[PDB]
RNA sequence: GUGCUCGCUUCGGCAGCACAUAUACUAAAAUUGGAACGAUACAGAGAAGAUUAGCAUGGCCCCUGCGCAAGGAUGACACAUUCGUGAAGCGUU
RNA sequence: GGCCUCCGAACGGUAAGAGCCUAGCAUGUAGAACUGGUUACCU
């Protein structure tokens, strides 16, 4: 029987969230010069 | 992991959406117009 | 919702009342808040509560409170000594945080029921650990902690005292110290090492008394059995040379093409094989 | 999900909890179910008695005394009635022992089951057996310097405060731990550590042995000094006084083994009568702390070196000091040792040098001998000379032993043995084959 | 050795990470770091460095060549094979990848493999020179019919 | 989510001008293929702006 | 535990029935390892020759601040000469 | 015929730091072992 635990309404935020950790998908294929121009 | 922090700016304001009325220029009129 | 659990924790009662907190505790490993579950396992029991978040269990495939494997009930260092160390996972700080994050997405994309990469490996087993795996529930593990007033001689709650009144464990024994992180990563785990020392003594694999000998000295035959049991067991291995049979002492000698096959039949067999519902015991010469 | 009537759940849960038998919930156990799921001893016997339903029979009530009127005061017990019935010495001891052990880890013990061997002998009593002879003449031969280290020793989890050998010949070796512990060792590279000693509150600072070799003295930062039986580990006597006691020596003279001489942080040096335990003779002349005390000639004189940068030499048991040596130049003398010939002193001055002072009546430091290949900014240390006075070995903060040629006055050899700073270095007085060192890393090494 | 070597590695290693974190990209920092670990034969670390660099900038063809090269130098044939496949899959237009990929397979002896690669390559309808190389490939063996086809 | 402000406005405008030119032109000018004069073209920008301030 | 069975039936005991149905981070403990902007010590503010005003940019750096405000040293962090190998591909004598 | 304002607080100044040494602060954990085996034939 699962019961949800009652939370104390005057309880402050318990724990600290601020911590920061560094930031994808495999790249999709791209499928897309003269000397003078250079 | 959602913080219990708040800010003044964030609070409710203009919770209603002003829909255009018929004389204001509801889309119904617009569709019909030449 | 709902924890991941040993059968041994959850309780010996089938009826159970179990409570839930949304973000109860940090997990002592990946150090995040996670849903926590308490329940009473039994009459004299302790109110266990989940110690680690569900993710890092799926990661190393373990109970949330015990951190013992689901199938084997073995500390992680053991079942890694049993198969594959190369799972790994960063211990170090911000890596741990990072790798946990990514692996949390990877798990999110799985069928859900599978301990990630390990399960691809996890099927192939039985080398030893099955034979050192624990069989029945072990309830001595949920007993209440040792009353620490009484262990100084004073405890003034009398019989009421829910704690336990008895002699504690001598801090001398290396099996005492037992960090959590440590038990998780499989470092210098005293328990796991003990089980390793126990693994070695298993009379089993060294064999090789003499060269080329494929002779199998089989004790504990019994007079119910036929040879055909033997052959239809042993054709898996290869080309038999022959089989000698003695039913007066109920010992059966066997001979195979190569010694390799005989070693095998030892291995596969030793203190494992039984047919005709009767144990078939094996020895060299 | 499931949607089971709550009340029935309670009925089954209590039924199981109380008696051990409850009808099992399953759906596909057989795909049809006929079976209970409890221990079942109760279930056959009790016919599925529900907690809510009245039990068919009642048994074994236990009484709790009650007064319910409430007219009385103090008197009244309500439902607060403390069961009349319910109000080991054998155990009372094991627990205590455990506690003691725990404390120690943060009472004396004996190491090894060897006890008394052959005729009936102290472990201390005889060595005879090791290659060479402990009784041995003073100069073994032309001396040697070691490369190879033989024993770690350990035991100590903290750097050894001090290391000393054994009166007469290096039969035993004894170490001081800052974990409040003292251990005896074979001194022959042998694994065994004899008998452990425990009884100090705080790290043990220094020790000394009975010239005969049966008694043993220790001084610690706990403001106490103890006299020990080297053969039992028995704390024979404890000497008081408010001041922390630094280096302590036992009078060397056969006539007066009894007298302790303790150097105090509080200027004074004090002679203690061992038998009375009473103070015999205070020496107040010194200003500042006292660091070390030796005896330049046995019985007659000793040299005290003090927190103030001076040496005080005295006759024995007489308070005044005949010779006082100070030079504005010299930084300090934390450790001073005396040559086996009784002719030279060697101080490890803070200033990063070794100073030789003539043992001979003229206590004048000599320019000819000096040592400065090593650095101790400000560390206590031991300086020793290879028997035969061939070499001098200093132990330093950096951890490298410095071996000098006395005759030639030059760093002949140097080792980087130890990864933490090293203090006392002892050359085995009988064997030329080795020296013994200790230092913060907590290990005793043999070179 | 045992500890003395170790400290050196921390100073270098830490420095490499600092450089990367400061500039983020500028993949000469990435590459130098990879090279150093390769030289110490810590190639599992090296692999992770290369993968991290790829996460930053997967289009950079020098990076990929250094990565594949590293695997080949350490005889890690199958790693190299994987890598080559990825390179041509994500950056098909880069002809350098194709030329190296076929060369590697040829050296390994896997003519069939190389043929397969070239057939993939040709699907991109590349450049006159690529076709010539495919034909020449065939002509290093008799295989005249193949060439004509 | 810092908010534009009087202290930050001049810095803001020049920041997003350097970005405007950078994105536009390096997505507009290219075929250098390696790095095309980004530091340099921007230095030409500041140079020109100073020159117009000095007339 | 309270009440009731024209309960056995005296006023003691016993029986039946009704009502009443699962507390609790159990410890009044034991252990276990990051921070004080303390003193001490060394050293000592970005930009150009110096002295200084500042807004910014970037985030495995924070702090004060209710704050999408503003401060924290601009908070800190930010270090002209002259070519040739080796391999591969393509075309040619 | 009348007509009588205000009223106070915050930082922007005493360095920024690196180091060493020493109370302080959180946890109230999880887990603690294991047994039983035979030889017999022709030259
Ligand atoms: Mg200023
Ligand atoms: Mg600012
Ligand atoms: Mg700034
Ligand atoms: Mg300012
Ligand atoms: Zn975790
Ligand atoms: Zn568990
Ligand atoms: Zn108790
Ligand atoms: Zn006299
Ligand atoms: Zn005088």
């Amino acid at each position: 029987r699962m019961v949800e635990m009652q939370k104390d309404p005057m309880e402050p935020p318990r724990f600290k969230i601020n911590k920061k950790i560094p930031r994808e998908p495999p790249p999709a294929p791209v499928m897309h010069m003269t000397v003078k121009e250079q | 992991q959602l913080s219990k922090q708040y800010s003044s700016r964030d609070l409710p304001s203009h919770t209603k959406i002003k829909y255009r009325q018929t004389t204001q220029d509801a889309p119904e009129e617009v569709r019909n117009r030449d | 919702d709902f924890p991941i659990l040993c059968q041994t924790c959850l309780g010996e009662n089938p009826y159970i009342r179990m409570t839930k907190e949304k973000y109860g505790k940090e997990c002592k490993i990946c150090a995040r808040p996670f849903t926590v579950f308490r329940w009473c396992p039994g009459v004299r029991m302790r109110f266990k509560k989940t110690e680690v978040c569900q993710t890092c269990s799926k990661l190393k495939n373990v109970c949330q409170t015990c951190l013992l494997d689901l199938e084997y009930g073995l500390p992680i260092q053991v079942r890694d000594a049993g198969l594959s160390f190369k799972d790994d996972m960063p211990k170090s700080d911000v890596n741990k945080e990072y790798y946990t994050q990514n692996m949390e997405r990877e798990i999110s994309n799985s069928d859900g029921t599978r301990p990630v990469g390990m399960l691809g490996k996890a099927t192939s087993t039985s080398d030893m650990l099955l034979k050192l795996a624990r069989t029945t529930p072990y309830y001595k593990r949920n007993r209440p902690h040792i009353c620490s007033f009484w262990v100084k001689g004073e405890c003034k709650r009398g019989e009421e005292c829910p704690y336990r009144h008895e002699k504690p464990t001598d801090p001398d024994d290396p099996l005492a110290d037992q960090n959590i992180k440590d038990r998780y990563y499989g470092i210098n785990d005293p328990v796991a090492d003990k089980l390793l020392k126990r693994a070695s003594t298993m009379p089993r694999l060294d064999p090789p008394e003499d060269k080329t000998i494929t002779t199998l000295y089989v004790g504990g035959l019994g007079d119910t059995i036929t040879e055909t049991d033997l052959r239809n067991h042993f054709y898996q291995f290869g080309e038999i040379r022959t089989i000698t049979v003695v039913q007066r002492q109920q010992c059966a000698f066997i001979q195979f093409a190569t010694r390799q096959a005989a070693e095998v039949a030892a291995e596969k067999s030793f203190n494992k094989l039984i047919v005709n519902g009767r144990r078939l015991n094996v020895k060299w010469g | 999900p499931a949607h089971i009537n709550d009340f029935m759940f309670e009925q089954q849960r209590r039924t199981f909890a109380t008696y051990g038998y409850a009808l099992d919930p399953s759906l596909d156990n057989h795909q049809v179910s006929a079976k209970y799921i409890g221990s079942v001893e109760e279930a056959e016997k009790n016919q599925g008695l529900t907690v809510f339903e009245t039990g068919q029979k009642k048994t074994e009530k236990r009484k709790k005394f009650k007064e319910n009127d409430a007219s009385n005061i103090d008197g009244f017990l309500g439902p607060w009635a403390k069961y009349v019935d319910e109000k080991s010495e054998e155990e009372q001891k094991e627990l205590d022992e455990i506690t003691a052990k725990r404390q120690k880890k943060g009472k004396t013990i004996l190491h090894v089951k060897e006890m008394y061997d052959y005729q009936g002998r102290s472990y201390l009593h005889i060595p005879q057996d090791v290659g060479v002879n402990l009784r041995s003449t003073m100069p073994p031969e032309k001396c040697y310097l070691p490369k190879k280290q033989i024993h770690v020793w350990s035991g100590h989890t903290k750097g050894v405060s001090a290391v000393r050998l054994f009166p007469l010949s290096g039969h035993l070796l004894l170490s001081c731990s800052m974990d409040c512990k003292i251990k005896l060792w074979e001194v022959y590279g042998e694994r065994r550590c004899l008998r452990t000693f425990i009884g100090h509150s705080k790290a043990v600072r220094d020790i000394c042995f009975n010239t005969a070799g049966t008694q043993f003295l220790s001084a610690a930062y706990d403001r106490y000094l103890k006299l020990w039986d080297t053969e039992t580990g028995q704390c024979i006597s404890r000497f008081t006084n408010r001041k922390v006691p630094y280096c302590v020596k036992f009078n060397p003279d056969e006539d007066k083994q009894n007298l302790f001489v303790a150097g105090m942080s509080d200027k004074k040096i004090v002679q203690w009568d061992i038998r009375s335990g009473e103070i015999v003779q205070e020496y107040d002349r010194h200003l500042g702390a006292v660091n070390t005390i030796v005896f330049v000639d046995e019985n007659r004189r000793f040299v005290s070196t003090s927190d103030d940068k001076s040496l005080r030499v005295w006759e024995w048991d007489i308070p005044v000091d005949f010779k006082y040596i100070a030079e504005p130049s010299m930084h300090s003398m934390p450790a001073v040792t005396l040559s086996p010939n009784g002719k030279w002193l060697a101080c490890q001055s803070m200033d990063n040098q070794i100073l030789i002072f003539g043992a001979q009546n003229r206590f004048r430091l000599n320019k000819k001998k000096i040592f400065k290949g090593h650095m101790v900014a400000g560390y206590a240390c031991q300086v020793d000379f290879s028997p035969d006075m061939s070499y001098v070995i200093s132990g330093d903060g950096n951890g490298k032993l410095n071996i000098w040629d006395w005759k030639t006055t030059k760093l002949y050899s140097r080792f980087k043995a130890h990864d933490k700073v090293c203090i006392g270095a002892v050359w085995h007085p009988h064997e030329t084959s080795k020296v013994i060192t200790c230092g913060w890393d907590g290990l005793i090494k043999l070179w | 050795d045992e500890e003395e070597l170790n400290d050196y590695k921390l100073r270098k290693r830490k420095t490499f990470e600092d450089n990367i974190r400061k500039n983020r990209t500028v993949i000469s920092n990435w590459i130098k770091y990879a090279q150093w670990e390769e030289s110490l034969k810590e190639i599992q670390r090296a692999r992770s460095i290369y993968e991290r660099a790829l996460d930053v900038d997967y289009r950079n063809i020098t990076l990929w060549l250094k990565y594949a090269e590293m695997e080949m130098k350490n005889r890690q044939v199958n790693h190299a094979r994987n890598i080559w496949d990825r390179a041509i899959t994500t950056l098909p237009r880069v002809n350098q990848f194709w030329y190296k990929y076929t060369y590697m397979e040829e050296m390994l002896g896997n003519v069939a493999g190389a043929r397969q690669v070239f057939e993939r390559w040709m699907e991109w309808q590349p450049e006159e020179q690529a076709w010539h190389s495919y034909i020449n490939f065939e002509l290093r063996y008799k295989e005249v019919d193949r060439a004509r086809t | 989510a810092k908010t534009v402000t009087k202290q930050r406005v001049e810095s803001h405008f020049d920041l997003e001008l350097r970005a405007a030119v950078m994105h536009d032109i390096l997505d507009m000018m290219p075929e250098g293929i390696k790095q095309n004069k980004a530091r340099t073209i921007l230095q030409h920008l500041s140079e020109a702006w100073r020159c117009w301030k000095a007339n």
